[PDB]
RNA sequence: GGAUAGUGGCCUACCAUGGUUUCAACGGGUAACGGGGAAUAAGGGUUCGAUUCCGGAGAGGGAGCCUGAGAAACGGCUACCA
RNA sequence: ACCCACUCGGCACCUUACGAGAAAUCAAAGUCUUUGGGUUCUGGGGGGAGUAUGGUCGCAAGGCUGAAACUUAAAGGAAUUGACGGAAGGGCACCACCAGGAGUGGAGCCUGCGGCUUAAUUUGACCAACACGGGGAAACUCACCAGGUCCAGACACAAUAAGGAUUGACAGAUUGAGAGCUCUUUCUUGAUUUUGUGGGUGGUGGUGCAUGGCCGUUCUUAGUUGGUGGAGUGAUUUGUCUGC
RNA sequence: CGGUUUCAAGCCGAUGGAAGUUUGAGGCAAUAACAGGUCUGUGAUGCCCUUAGACGUUCUGGGCCGCACGCGCGCUACACUGACGGAGCCAGCGAGUACAACCUUGGCCGAGAGGUCUGGGUAAUCUUGUGAAACUCCGUCGUGCUGGGGAUAGAGCAUUGUAAUUAUUGCUCUUCAACGAGGAAUUCCUAGUAAGCGCAAGUCAUCAGCUUGCGUUGAUUACGUCCCUGCCCUUUGUACACACC
RNA sequence: GAAUCUGGUCAAACUUGGUCAUUUAGAGGAACUAAAAGUCGUAACAAGGUUUCCGUAGGUGAACCUGCGGAAGGAUCAUUA
RNA sequence: CUCUAACUAUAAAAAUCUCUCUUCUC
RNA sequence: AGCGCCGUGGCGCAGUGGAAGCGCGCAGGGCUCAUAACCCUGAUGUCCUCGGAUCGAAACCGAGCGGCGCUACCA
């Protein structure tokens, strides 16, 4: 039948898109069927944020943050549990899962 | 000892010895592949891999150490007949049916039967898997 | 099955019959 | 012009370059004689029509024929092929 | 450049069914049996097969075109609830592990199986069979066997027959036998029987793959449902469920 | 009562009490199924078969108990926490004779198993307080396949039983093997539990390593997790629906 | 006014070869059906244990894999966390 | 009828199967 | 006629100075409802015949046997 209205692609009127590559499986993947994330994080692990702070010159520091736009294939992403299989009546909800922490 | 063919009963002609099989666990080691190989001017891998091609089962080939294992339950008649298909398709030439023909590549990659008595370049059945096998390993130079 | 390989097999058989023609003509 | 009961490239002679076509020509096939009709049946329709009626066509295959108003006749002929 | 209000055109999106669909769904897949805005091209079961063949284009790889014989009753679409999933998640079990404990498999013996053997090693079980059928049986029990008996063959009909339907038996042989089973010989007994048939009991005889009944397991887990009532044409589903 | 919970269901710790894991264990225990087993339990039986030299029944005897082998329940040992001579002396389940031979006490002979005379008991009286083992104490053995181990091979003595050979069972002596903790793998288990140890009762004429219960000595290590093996619920895809065999 | 016979004339027909249709054997060559207890592996249906499938090209006992491009018929309709 | 923030990381091998398919009525 | 090689448990190689070696064989067991894969445990032997060396020689050497690879038909 039809798995999805958008055919799990989200192209819908673009003819073609230049492919990107997965971070993990490293496959050529259409940029829209290319589930991807902002793995925003501070430069240091949350555990040692104390020690480093008093282990350094230049008090009242900023503690920079490292960023990356990670492109995940379908297979790797579904494998690493970062995307969850869902019921069809549950699949369609495109809203992000409501701000993991608050 | 065979007269190098099956449906051919002369008293004078070039000779081939029969091949046999011993058991391993299961896979049969064939004792007499190098001698027939030298009697047909064709390397042993062609014999073994042709037998496999008409057979359709996993096989093991090791020319440096004489352990030619072909997997399956094959009575003497079956493998001697597959090798008969080998010699008729490969070893013997057209006109005189010479049991010594070499396999030669011209400037084109036309793998061809070449003889000595009639000496023709018999149009080879490149439409067989053993043709690709032979072209993969040039004779007496990549073995 | 894999109709990929069936189509390729048909193409190869046609190629072989064409080359048999080429030798025979 | 000839020829024909009489038109007409019917045939000839001199010329002229034309005629037909995707609106299906020409070629191929037709276990097709065409029709009146038959079967079938809400209506629309599908198939069959060698065969009682109509026409047309044949007398083994082609040709040629006198006679006769009317014949290219075949229970009339001239010839070849079978 | 922004916000408001309206709109034109474009990709789309959310709800809904008002329709329509084989449904999955679709704002067109609607305005389609209440059958008819105009429109070009396609397919008529699956294979055989995009195959053969003849073209055609091509340097070639190959494309466009394109069968039939034959062969089969299904192939197939959506959709259902189960089963499955080295798929995901939520909880479980000492018939799972972990921590360890104690052992089994090593030794001998006993018992139970299989296979070999013999007449037979009677047989049924192959997680839920195997110290089980109380299967720890010297007879039996017994279902195995070499033998020996006996009828515990009703009832009915026919059948004989009181000058005998018939049974029983000391002794010898014969049989282990002290069995009158069999004989040799005689005596006893009397109408219950005896011999045929119709019909009949017994059968640890066969068939648990004909069955009951019984208990085993599935399965000690948490699972199972119907009456309205709703959601689907239905098969069904919900009630049985988001969480804790 | 104190924690912990949208403050709800409840959960955790402590106090108190015998009992604070559903107090402990059990037994009753759903729908639907299986081609599970059993006709060998029946006087439950269908159907088929045999029914007189019988597959019925009975009598004898042989057989169910044999062995080039393998696997699977168990028992005793592989020794020093031991074994052995003696002493010390704690239990609970039970059971036990009628139309007949049970429970055995006590006293007598035997070294023993046994045998005799009596005695009570149809059962809280009698066996009984089953004087059970394991266990403890005091001696001996001294790390040696040796007093561990005792299979097995000889001879005899007893008892039950119509009948013990193919050793019934018990006893006496001699023989004393293999056994040095056991490959791959696998089973069981969380508290009076595991383990050892015995007792009883079913089977029983007579025989237990069997089993059902009972009690004795009395635990290391948790108080968890889905890694293996499964299970339950939910989601999900299936071309599976004889269901991953 | 017959025979014979000049011409042409319609022209059947015969030979000769070309050319075609249909049957037609045919050394040998290459396939497909049905037969489901042949053999080797297990390609696929689940994430089929390397996602499938398609076009293309090479190789590969066989399945198929491989490189490049695709599509969801996928196992993702989903990051203004 | 007034809120816009945190966050991690496995992928070892598993190949296969010839069974019977059975019936619903007041 | 002489020199270089060898002497298996069923087969291929090896260490030959502590005395029967592994893979592959095979009998059996383990695993799985089942088969394989795997896991493991076991059985065959006179490193050729006889001596020297050595505590001990299959083994270092030798006084030869059987078989091989060259010289090459060597009056
Ligand atoms: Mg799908
Ligand atoms: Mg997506
Ligand atoms: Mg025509
Ligand atoms: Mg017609
Ligand atoms: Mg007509
Ligand atoms: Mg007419
Ligand atoms: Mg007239
Ligand atoms: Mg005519
Ligand atoms: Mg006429
Ligand atoms: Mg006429
Ligand atoms: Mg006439
Ligand atoms: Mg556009
Ligand atoms: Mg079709
Ligand atoms: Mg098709
Ligand atoms: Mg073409
Ligand atoms: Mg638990
Ligand atoms: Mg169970
Ligand atoms: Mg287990
Ligand atoms: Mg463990
Ligand atoms: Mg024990
Ligand atoms: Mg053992
Ligand atoms: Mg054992
Ligand atoms: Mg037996
Ligand atoms: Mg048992
Ligand atoms: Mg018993
Ligand atoms: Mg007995
Ligand atoms: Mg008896
Ligand atoms: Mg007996
Ligand atoms: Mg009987
Ligand atoms: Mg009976
Ligand atoms: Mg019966
Ligand atoms: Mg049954
Ligand atoms: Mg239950
Ligand atoms: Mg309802
Ligand atoms: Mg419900
Ligand atoms: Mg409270
Ligand atoms: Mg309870
Ligand atoms: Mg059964
Ligand atoms: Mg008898
Ligand atoms: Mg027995
Ligand atoms: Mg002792
Ligand atoms: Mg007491
Ligand atoms: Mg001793
Ligand atoms: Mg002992
Ligand atoms: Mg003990
Ligand atoms: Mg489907
Ligand atoms: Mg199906
Ligand atoms: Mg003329
Ligand atoms: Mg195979
Ligand atoms: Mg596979
Ligand atoms: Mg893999
Ligand atoms: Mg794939
Ligand atoms: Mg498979
Ligand atoms: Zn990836
Ligand atoms: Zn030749």
């Amino acid at each position: 039948p039809k798995k999805r209205a958008s055919n799990g692609r989200n192209k819908k009127g673009r003819g073609h898109v230049k492919p990107v590559r997965c971070v993990n499986c490293s496959r050529s993947v259409p940029k829209d069927k290319a589930i991807k994330r902002m793995a925003i994080r501070n430069i240091v692990e949350a555990a040692a944020i104390r020690d480093l702070s008093e282990a350094s010159v230049y008090a009242e520091y900023a503690l920079p943050k490292t960023y990356n736009k990670l492109h995940y294939c379908i297979s790797c992403a579904i494998h690493a549990r970062i995307v969850r299989v869902r019921s069809r009546t549950d699949r369609r909800i495109r809203a992000p899962p409501q701000r993991p922490r608050f | 000892i065979n007269i190098c063919r099956d449906n051919h009963d002369p008293f004078y002609r070039y000779k081939m010895p029969p091949i046999q099989a011993k058991v391993e666990g299961i896979k049969t080691a064939v004792l007499n592949v190098a001698d027939i190989s030298h009697a047909l001017n064709r390397p042993a891998p062609y014999i073994v891999k042709y037998f496999g091609f008409e057979l359709g089962a996993q096989t093991s080939i090791s020319v440096d150490k004489d352990r030619y294992l072909v997997n399956g339950v094959h009575e003497p008649a079956k493998l001697q007949d597959v090798l008969d298909g080998f010699i008729n398709k490969f070893v013997l030439c057209g006109s005189c049916k010479n049991p010594e023909t070499e396999i030669i590549i011209t400037k084109d990659n036309d793998l061809v039967r070449d003889c000595k008595a009639c000496g023709k370049r018999t149009p080879m059945d490149l439409r067989h898997k053993l043709s690709s096998f032979i072209l993969k390993n040039p004779p007496d130079s990549v073995s | 099955m894999r109709a990929k390989w069936r189509k390729k097999r048909t193409r190869r058989l046609k190629r072989k019959r064409r080359k048999v023609r080429a030798r025979s003509k």
